[PDB]
């Protein structure tokens, strides 16, 4: 079908772990740049 | 005044509006 089609790569982003001291704390915080969760 | 095979733009830290802020 004579339909234009937009093409965008696949999504892509640099994980960054947020991370409070480890002597002050365990928990973990996780960063996907540029990314929605919906794609997630 | 007036990039997709892994080149990453990081945001500024201090947005635009922040920066105009300072
Ligand atoms: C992520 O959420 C939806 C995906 O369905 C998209 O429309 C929206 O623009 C995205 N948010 C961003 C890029 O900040």
């Amino acid at each position: 079908t004579l339909e234009i089609l937009d093409i965008t790569p696949c999504s892509f982003g640099g994980v960054s772990v947020i991370t409070p001291g480890t002597n002050t704390s365990n928990q973990v915080a996780v960063l996907y740049q540029d990314v929605n969760c919906t794609e997630v | 005044v007036t990039k997709f095979n892994g080149l990453t733009v990081l945001p500024p830290l201090l947005t635009d509006e922040m920066i105009a802020q300072y």
